[PDB]
């Protein structure tokens, strides 16, 4: 079962007979390739939609609203940015002065990915931007401990910079714009920040995607085997987001379910035939 | 004019720099209050143990560094904030 | 050009070693800051009861060994750090 | 070569003993550091309030006894550690 028109007659044949269904999970699998992801969630009005995003995205947004500089949008956008990655807690400027001298000299943005600014540097950074000295933003790491240190090595790899750790036995005022990643665009916004066309050899991102492959071939509970395929997606696929619209609460539910289980017998007929 | 006593003396203390090695601009704690002022009044001179008073090493005109302290008292004159304090606490004169 | 008052005293600190007695990486608290440094400049003497100054011990050029305290100050000339403190806390003189 | 300055004495302090007043191996806290070294380096002289140095007791080669404290410091020299401190916590001289 590999072409587009079998997959959808699966996803109908399982949704209890429901054309539409099959034809929008044929459209999703065929926009994310196959190592991406769909889920399916609540959505507002009375017909389905399907959101697929392309490229690296988390649920985190600017620290400070003074760093937008498109008010009709509401968002931050830069344009050929540098990445800087922080494994640690950044306070005191002081840290940050020798890198933000030397992007200043450079003249393009920077977006700086850190475990958490404080306000001082907050302040600093609010201060500097719309005066003209340097174009900055500034966000929190996704995730929590471990799989925040893997999310921040895989922005590395791919925007083709290093990760700044303490542990590592680098320290941040010895960087340079080697250490720094670099992107074609950065978008972020209230809730969530993405990176666009990060420059980076295949070669690593596929060494990458390899040795968590590795990991999948290697872990026992559903939830570690879907986090990391949402990190595998995020690398080389796509994720796509089925919102279910019904008028009530019940109707909701119902079809909910329906998708859902198209969505599972069109994996097992995609892997294992028809 | 204001003229100090024995060894003390009344310096003037620099504006804090705003932009550092760049056009980086620091707002907040990391501008510490700078350590170099413009002497204004010298006093007479430190009184030895014998009787004889010998005249302070710095001269009015000259950037001083000075070590801020409990000894260093802020006092309001002219409407403009100036520094009184021993010229012990000068610790060297910039040119 | 900074020229320090009576018997104080200008060093710039070395740099702290990275391989100790060996290839073996020190990286971390382990590496005290270093306890040498080049005097710059010395001042003219610390002054006597009487009156007359005697010349300091240190002359510009040689390495010091110093004890880091509260009487040592850290200063930013010509965009660079160096260390101000009072010849006593001057332990030996290298070489 | 390190010399000390004015009245400061350089010693090596000598091995803890093991066997103390008979076979019995003393391993813990119980051996005490040894406050006895042999003293490398002596300073010129202290220094007198009417301007003459006059040169310290104590010789180069001679077995001292001395007190720790907070005015004893630590160096490590020719990759060996040594004790800089005043003359002042020379307490006695063996032999």
């Amino acid at each position: 079962c590999s072409d587009s028109k079998a997959i959808a007659q699966v996803g109908t044949i399982s949704a209890n007979s429901d054309e539409t269904v099959g034809k929008l999970i044929a459209e999703a699998m065929d926009k994310v390739g196959k190592e991406g992801v769909i889920t399916v969630e609540d959505g507002t009005g009375l017909q389905d939609e399907l959101d697929v995003v392309e490229g690296m995205q988390f649920d985190r947004g600017y620290l400070s609203p003074y760093f937008i500089n498109k008010p009709e949008t509401g968002a931050v956008e830069l344009e050929s940015p540098f990445i800087l990655l922080a494994d640690k807690k950044i306070s005191n400027i002081r840290e940050m002065l020798p890198v933000l001298e030397a992007v200043a000299k450079a003249g393009k943005p920077l977006l700086i990915i850190a475990e958490d600014v404080e306000g001082e540097a907050l302040a600093t950074l609010v201060v500097n931007t719309m005066r003209g000295i340097v174009k900055v933003a500034a966000v929190k790491a996704p995730g929590f401990g471990d799989r925040r240190k893997a999310m921040l090595q895989d922005i590395a790899t791919l925007t083709g910079g290093t990760v700044i750790s303490e542990e590592i036995g680098m320290e941040l005022e010895k960087a340079t714009l080697e250490d720094l990643g670099q992107a074609k665009r950065v978008v972020i916004n209230k809730d969530t920040t993405t990176i666009i066309d990060g420059v980076g050899e295949e070669a690593a991102i596929q060494g990458r995607v390899a040795q968590i492959r590795q990991q999948i071939e290697e872990a026992t509970s559903d939830y570690d085997r879907e986090k990391l395929q949402e990190r595998v997606a995020k690398l080389a696929g796509g994720v796509a987001v089925i919102k279910v619209g019904a008028a009530t609460e019940v109707e909701m539910k119902e079809k909910k379910a329906r998708v859902e289980d198209a969505l599972h017998a069109t994996r097992a007929a995609v892997e294992e035939g028809v | 004019n204001i003229r100090p006593l024995h060894d003390r003396v009344i310096v003037k203390r620099k504006e804090v720099e705003t932009k550092s090695a760049g056009g980086i601009v620091l707002t907040g704690s990391a501008a510490a209050k700078s350590t170099r002022g413009e002497v204004l009044a010298v006093g007479n001179g430190r009184i030895l143990e014998n009787g004889e008073v010998k005249p302070l090493d710095v001269k009015v005109g000259d950037i001083v560094i000075f070590n801020d302290g409990y000894g260093v008292k802020s006092e309001k004159i002219d409407n403009e904030e100036v520094l009184i304090m021993s010229e012990s606490d000068i610790l060297a004169i910039v040119e």
